[PDB]
């Protein structure tokens, strides 16, 4: 069960300066990058072409090459009619559900706020979006050639492409990397208290279980941090526990993960 | 405008004298223009590698910086961020214990 996301980020500083950059993700692994200063889309995995032939890939890329130029012109022309600086983001792709099913999306943000989506056969402003967008969305919807292309991309190309990625990238998507854990501590705010920290790093895939323990008893004070990326496509997480000084003894951190073969890591404080 | 959050953490368990990698993960910011420096004893580390900038479900940007480092008993490491949301740079120190 995976979500394929193409993320476009465009900054328009004035009528002479703009750039558009994109990154593409399959779940939590980056599959493409497309820098403003590259003519072509870059692969960031060996399998980033999926099961598309070189001809199909080149066709697909050419359309994006045209889009990137047209997009930039459209926005510059729009700002002249209607100011700077302007940030526009697009998030498009599809979510693959079990038994062949999938749903596609194309969402657009202006100045960091979701304003427009493509839905069915047309562009729509979302409720609460500024009313000045209605007219340019009307004009965009008159372009039926663009509408039909976006329909093809969302309905056909996205799920097709992603099926091929899942097959082609199987050994990477299903890779297992073991967490390594360690313990440390800092003083707490209030007197006679300490924050114990269980650090867990290098694990893949993302799902993991980390708890402070007293024997078989979970310590419900366990405060799990956010999932933080390492630079080598593994994850980092820490879990903290506020403890009274001289109540440290008998505490352990326990880590469960798919890569460990049913043998949890247990570190003792 | 959204203010960047900064988290500093090592790739491997720190051991004094042993080469490791220090990560600085910067999140929750907008607009995307940003300057990120990693510092050793207050001095800019030259070799710093950056991921491609990306953004989250909520549209805020994130980026990961990392560099090789060898922790010792006496060296301090930090990550310093300049962004239009803040009048001054924000510095977060690596604390192996935190
Ligand atoms: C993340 C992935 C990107 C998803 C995106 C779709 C990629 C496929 C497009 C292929 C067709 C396209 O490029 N159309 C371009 C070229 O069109 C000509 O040529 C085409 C073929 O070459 C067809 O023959 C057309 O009939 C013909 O008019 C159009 O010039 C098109 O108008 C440019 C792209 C417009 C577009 O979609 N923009 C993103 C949506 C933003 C909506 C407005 C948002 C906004 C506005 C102001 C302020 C803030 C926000
Ligand atoms: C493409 O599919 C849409 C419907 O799919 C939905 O919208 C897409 C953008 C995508 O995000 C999907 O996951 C969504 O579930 C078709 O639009 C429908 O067409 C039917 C049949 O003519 C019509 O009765 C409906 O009104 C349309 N649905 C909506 C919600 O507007 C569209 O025709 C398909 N286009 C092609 C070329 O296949
Ligand atoms: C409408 C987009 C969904 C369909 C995408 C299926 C093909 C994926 C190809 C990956 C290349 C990414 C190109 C990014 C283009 C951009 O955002 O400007
Ligand atoms: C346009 O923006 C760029 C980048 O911010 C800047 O260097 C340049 O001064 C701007 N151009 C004008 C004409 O102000
Ligand atoms: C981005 O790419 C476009 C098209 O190649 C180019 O004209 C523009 O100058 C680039 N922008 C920057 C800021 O480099």
């Amino acid at each position: 069960n995976y979500t394929f996301r193409c993320l476009q980020m465009s900054s328009f500083a004035n009528r002479s300066w703009s750039r558009t950059d994109s990154v593409v993700w399959l779940g939590d692994l980056q599959t493409h990058r497309w820098s403003n200063d590259s003519a072509t889309i870059s692969f960031t995995k060996p399998w980033s072409q999926g099961k598309l032939s070189n001809q199909q890939w080149e066709k697909l890329q050419h359309m994006f090459q045209v889009y990137r130029v047209s997009f930039t012109r459209d926005i510059q022309e729009l700002v002249k009619m209607m100011d700077y600086p302007i940030e526009i983001q697009l998030s498009a792709g599809c979510e693959m559900y079990p038994g062949n099913a999938s749903e596609s999306f194309l969402h657009v943000a202006f100045q960091g706020k979701y304003v427009v989506r493509f839905w069915g056969t047309s562009w729509q402003t979302v409720p609460g979006a500024p009313s000045w967008l209605d007219l340019p969305i009307k004009v965009l919807n008159a372009d039926q050639g663009t509408s039909a292309t976006v329909q093809m991309l969302l309905n056909d190309t996205c799920p097709l492409f992603v099926r091929g990625l899942l097959e082609a990238g199987k050994s990477d998507l299903e890779k297992q990397e073991k967490p390594v854990a360690w313990l440390s501590s800092v003083p707490s705010s209030a007197h006679g208290h300490r924050q114990l920290v269980c650090h867990v790093s290098g694990f893949y895939p993302k799902p993991v279980w980390v708890m402070w323990m007293r024997g078989d008893q979970e310590q419900q004070g366990t405060h799990r941090g956010d999932f933080l990326p390492n630079a080598d496509e593994t994850w980092y997480l820490q879990a903290t526990l506020d403890v009274e000084a001289g109540e440290e003894a008998g505490l352990a951190c326990r880590v469960k993960h798919s890569s460990l073969g049913g043998q949890d890591i247990i570190l003792y404080w | 405008q959204k203010t960047p959050q900064i988290q500093v953490y090592s790739r491997h368990p720190p051991e004094n004298g042993k080469p490791n990698i220090l990560n600085c993960y910067v999140t929750q910011f907008h607009p995307p223009h940003i300057e990120i420096q990693m510092l050793k004893n207050g001095k800019k580390i030259p070799k710093v590698e950056m991921s491609d900038m990306s953004f989250s479900k909520d549209w805020s940007f994130y980026i990961l910086a990392h560099t090789e480092f060898t922790p010792t008993e006496t060296d301090t490491y930090a990550c310093r961020v300049k962004h239009a949301s803040m009048a001054e740079p924000k510095t977060v120190y690596w604390d192996r214990d935190m």
